[PDB]
């Protein structure tokens, strides 16, 4: 498995929809390498297309909790929830991929929440919360103001890597390294 | 069909029915038959029987507007069931003219719908919903004589009342006792 | 429709149909039948005619004040099926003018429903359960002549009756021999 | 439509048609339709022509109370299918006026059902069953002339008839042989 | 049906209803309305009440033309809800005849609609979104008097008014307040 | 494997919907590490949306019945049961990452139970009892009137970290111990 | 996998549905733990809805033929046949977690069994059958009349774990043992 | 398993839709061989119908990224996005075995993606810049102008392996090196 | 695994639908029995009702790239791209079993392929190009025109084992060896 083979050498797949299966497959791999060395860099490949902002907090705080640093490589693309764990990575180890697409926007429910109008005034506190809480995220990792990324995430606002690293989501577009 | 002529005979005796959950096909229907029988007698009031188990608020906004606008009086009949917005049009009647038949059941709760889309969608859905509450609440408070707090302290559940119940909260005027 | 016909022309004679189940959109139905034949002649019995498997008690609640509101009496047949809300409304019948038919069946049952969403609402359902299961069984205490204890001992699950069992129980008056 | 119109033609020369499943909308119809041709002429005969694979016993019951009670005599008419409750409305006509034509089919059989919820409702709904049961097979025992036992043996599966078993069975006094 | 009737007789009196989601079918019953009330009588107002949630563009685009290049007046009618193209439509009416009713809604937002294919169907696709959202913004700049700037910035996503906001913003001229 | 990592330095994942097939897996989870040393922390990572009320007092009967004190972090979210299980960690142990969510509500039926109104009696006598019981759980674990907890959780009450640690679902917010 | 782990500890989980899959894993599990010893106790954590009646007691019959005792313990919920195996284990032996609760009520068909009234009284009068045997079954075993589990089983009963204690349905309210 | 033999003599196949799950795989097997050896030709054996434009771009950066050379070889077809990561091998060593059809065209939306007009300009301006940086990369790589690459794939181009091989997707129509 | 058994004694069944799954598998077997040895016979026993043309040509070059010579039997059915795999074997190592039916036909596509007329002309065009490239690779195979091909491809030619070996798809009707 060649999974299993990048994961001893502490190199994590964000590579499925961010749910809550696929953040404790992350959680558990995060804490697992932080117990092997804590001292060594991790390495998290994202392509993802994001997804819950549950289970992104889950790793995004996984992310900063563990000792080791996380390098964050975006591959392809990190959108939603999976652009926040890019620039979640630790400072000046946040790479993509030169062709790594990244995907910025306010938080949005699937489907229709029903309800009562008081369910409903909760329900919108908290996307709207949800909607604060990752433009505060993106404010401390990209070193924009909050309210420049609320502007930005209002509709998507996608990224190149060149782009991404303009706007703070990353710090090196990671150049290819082929030998020929 | 029987029942559009059964409905049809009685509207000749300027009598409607929001026999159903109001949504906007059924409040054109009746906001076209209040229009109607205004056009017809303008003094007559017209009787509106409500089992309906609610529906949309913009659909019986249509029909309360109506209703308003009318020059005749709008006797509503609590006919078995007037909940949420079929309480709402129950109480939206004339005042005196807002009667509930004995057994009839009127049901009043804060409004339901959906949240969706971005966050920026919601937040202006929730905005809406509440300038959609306090507007159903301060015309149950304008029906019901009643404040809009105690409204919405009753409404943020499903408050159920009997016809007396809601005689004496003030959804209806009087309990037909024929 | 012809079955749209011959009901209109035992409209005629003053003979309506609980032919199903009692929803809301068969009891708007008969409640406009019930009115449009009090219009009508005041002084005329109205024949209803049950073949129901029962329905929603509000549906039901709206016929049964429609019935008795309605000036003139409201002779009640049960045929084949008195079941439910239709035993009820059977029952509901002018005293003396109840009638089954004689292998007509009557079923009388608590009502039947659903409890949904948080435990506040349902708590207030149950509340609301409480309450139409008391008025289900007042109401069958009255039509029946008899003690609501023994209408909550018996309703507490199906009690299916033959048309001599509802005349000693009390739904019925009188069994049609002709 | 045209076979509304025809079958309200044939309504004109008292001729119904139990001419499907009989289920509750069509046993209203066809107890509507003896009453209408009963309103008009209470001596000239109602000729029902059952085509019908069967279906519910209460709305069976339901026609046939409407049959018994009705004052003219209801000639029923096997044509092609008379299953189940067909087979019992068949047999429910006016005695010396029960017809099959010569290649319809007579199904005899038990009544069919279904038991569901907890065990204290299927006890009771087994008791109901017992007594459909046997008020199915005495009323087969009083409309063949042949004893219950003898009703109970032969419908405990699927009986067929033809015609001629039919008529010495008991379902019908003659076939048509014009 | 009756309620085909009901809006026939408001026909009749000139009064036309946008009473549900616009889509071509009841456009083109709309626009086939607004050229036979013209044809009647190039003088008398169409009244067109307006219930509706929105629709397509094209359809309420071909409403807007009718309207538009109708001899006659049409008056517009806000009653509940007029939201997105219902919106427009209120909005496109006879400037001093588009009236809210108290309680009704309007919401005006952005036009949406769906991409698919290939990049160059796409890219289309967007000059022709481009290019309704611009005509769209033009004309609700034109209707409500306001800069297409404001009618852009707000119209960016959902911006709910009720009656007196969308008297203040452009969409009516009056409130009906009989 | 890194649940099985994890699980042999005594941690646990309530990660997926609390139902009896989840409960079941925590529950063994749990008596297997009392069995193997009832002295040592069990850690309880929590990243649930919550679920059934049995399956949630199947898991919280087990976290206070072994041996060993139950160390509750949440990640993400701690919503529902998955509130209540949090809460029902060891008293001192119980974390949670800082952006990490907390849903406090009361129980609800999931879909529409028919039946008879003798019957729907019972199920509102029980899932108000399944209210009380919830709001009793939560009155012992975060030192709050149960009459408190039914006001709070009458509707949808998201607490954030902080939040929580003020409620006293959580006993401390994690702080994140990264070296750099 | 802690359940392999559990039963080499002679711990078994009617954790699932009763059905006769579920029945049989049981029923192998109790017959093996008989065959490993059959002195020491088996011990049947059940957090189960409960379910068939056959496989209740297939379950029923198998947890008394095997010569081990067997602990019931009820985690979070036996409802149904779960309550009757809860109450089928050994005398002095049958627990219940504090916040478990026992569901008994008379058995029931899932769905409509359709059929001739012929098919239909052999149905009924073998649910009666099914009922008749519970309740003795129940009676033996909580101590109590059949008479009276007929009363108290005509609808949902759910008792806490102190009120199946009174009742009869456990022997004890397991307390917690935790050593904080 | 002949996939985990041809692993480790450094081939790898695209042989699925390139979706996320597949560009996750071709990621993982392309960095463990370049961390096994950097020197030696990675072997891309591509049967595709393509996919995905954001794993077209993780699966094309990874293989510009890695330091081994890659030896795309297509195999049946190589439409859409793995026409584009079969032109994206090293120069000189993409092939095609000779009935190999290459299908190059612009990207596509799957189904209809709904929204604002606002959102759907956004979404046209990404699946715009989609298109011109997958004709941006099939310019480098088939050595045509980007403007060339836009009026061929404006529809279907399927290239034979001789088409592809004068279009610049491949180098070589690989020669059957059968014996007989 | 009697698969993994034949496997090493060089047996491949192509026993399934020829999609690119299937595909995938053939060639990857293929190619490990070329690394294996390139002078020992591959066996390729068809049992197939054929499929996609692009996973039929993926098969066909790889059968035809290996070193090794492919012995194709055909048992049950050979139909569609089956057949023409079957007549893709190294000639004189084509066998059928005497019951073996080879259906040929032209290409075809599954379901209807919507577009505009521009897009359904270059869909024909490439459905008449896999027409002629079947005809032509069974022109070379068959040792038949290509134009007698298509007139006998042009419905459905279903053919015995002894009808398929004067058609030249098989070489030898595969006598039974049987030794009683
Ligand atoms: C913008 C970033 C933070 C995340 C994006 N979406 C969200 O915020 C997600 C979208 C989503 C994903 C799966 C299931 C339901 C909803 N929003 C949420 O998780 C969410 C959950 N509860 C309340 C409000 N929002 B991403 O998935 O597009
Ligand atoms: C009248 C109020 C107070 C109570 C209930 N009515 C509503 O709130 C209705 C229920 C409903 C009906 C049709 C479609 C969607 C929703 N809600 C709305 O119409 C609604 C919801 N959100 C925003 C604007 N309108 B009633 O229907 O139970
Ligand atoms: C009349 C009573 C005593 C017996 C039965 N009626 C009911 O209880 C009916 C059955 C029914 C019908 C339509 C929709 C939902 C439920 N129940 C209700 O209408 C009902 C249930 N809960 C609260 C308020 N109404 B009957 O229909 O079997
Ligand atoms: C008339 C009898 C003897 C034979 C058959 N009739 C029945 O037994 C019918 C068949 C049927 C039709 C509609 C819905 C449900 C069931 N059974 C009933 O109506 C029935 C079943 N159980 C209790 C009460 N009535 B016939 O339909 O085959
Ligand atoms: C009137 C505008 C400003 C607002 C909304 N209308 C639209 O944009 C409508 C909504 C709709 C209705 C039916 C079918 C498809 C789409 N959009 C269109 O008709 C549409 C969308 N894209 C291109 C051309 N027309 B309204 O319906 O909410
Ligand atoms: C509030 C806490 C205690 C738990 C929350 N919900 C509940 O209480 C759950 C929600 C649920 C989950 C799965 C299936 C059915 C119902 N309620 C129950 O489990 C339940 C079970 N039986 C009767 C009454 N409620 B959580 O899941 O939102
Ligand atoms: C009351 C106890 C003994 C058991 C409860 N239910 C039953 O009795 C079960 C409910 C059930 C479960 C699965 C499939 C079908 C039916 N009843 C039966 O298994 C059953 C089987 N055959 C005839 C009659 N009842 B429990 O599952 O709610
Ligand atoms: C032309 C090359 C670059 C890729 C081709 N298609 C695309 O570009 C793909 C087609 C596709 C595949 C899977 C799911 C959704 C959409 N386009 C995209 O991935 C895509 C994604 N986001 C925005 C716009 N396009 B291929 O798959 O036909
Ligand atoms: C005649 C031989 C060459 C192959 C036969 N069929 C084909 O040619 C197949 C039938 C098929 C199989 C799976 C999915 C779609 C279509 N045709 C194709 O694969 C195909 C693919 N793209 C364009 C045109 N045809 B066989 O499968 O009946």
């Amino acid at each position: 498995n060649p999974y299993n083979k990048l994961f001893e050498e502490r190199i994590i797949f964000l590579g499925v929809q961010v749910d809550d299966a696929s953040a404790n497959d992350i959680m558990a791999q995060l804490l697992v390498l932080e117990s092997l060395d804590p001292d060594r860099d991790i390495t998290m490949y994202i392509n993802s297309p994001g997804g819950g902002f549950t289970s992104l907090m889950a790793i995004y705080d996984t992310m900063q909790y563990v000792r080791a640093d996380i390098q964050t490589v975006c591959l392809g693309q990190a959108a939603s929830a999976a652009a926040v764990l890019l620039a979640a990575g630790t400072p000046g180890k946040r790479m993509a991929l030169p062709n790594a697409r990244v995907l910025i926007h306010q938080p949005s429910l699937s489907g229709v929440i029903q309800g009562q109008f008081s369910d409903l005034e909760i329900q919108a506190a908290e996307i709207e919360r949800m909607r604060t809480l990752m433009e505060t995220t993106l404010a401390r990792h990209t070193g924009k103001d909050a309210g420049v990324i609320r502007k930005d995430t209002d509709r998507d606002k996608i990224l190149t890597a060149e782009e991404a690293k303009d706007y703070g989501i990353i710090d090196t577009v990671l150049e290819y390294r082929k030998l020929s | 069909s029987l029942t559009d002529s059964v409905y049809e005979r009685l509207l000749s005796e300027r009598i409607i029915f929001l026999g159903s959950e109001v949504n906007d096909e059924i409040a054109n229907r009746l906001c076209a038959q209040i229009l109607l029988l205004a056009a017809e007698d303008a003094s007559k009031d017209i009787s509106l029987y409500i089992n309906s188990p609610g529906g949309s608020i913009s659909a019986g906004m249509a029909i309360y507007d109506t209703m308003v606008l009318a020059p005749c009086d709008i006797a509503t009949y609590a006919m078995g069931m007037a909940a949420s917005m079929g309480e709402f049009l129950l109480a939206a009647g004339t005042k005196g003219k807002r009667y509930a038949l004995p057994h009839a059941r009127i049901l009043m709760h804060q409004p339901l719908g959906g949240v969706t889309g971005s966050a920026a969608d919601i937040a202006i859905q929730a905005e809406q919903f509440a300038v959609i509450k306090k507007e159903m609440f301060r015309l149950n408070a304008e029906f019901t004589g009643q404040p809009i707090e105690r409204i919405e302290a009753d409404s943020d559940r499903d408050r159920w009342f009997t016809a007396a119940e809601a005689l004496e909260y003030g959804f209806v005027d009087h309990i037909i006792t024929r």
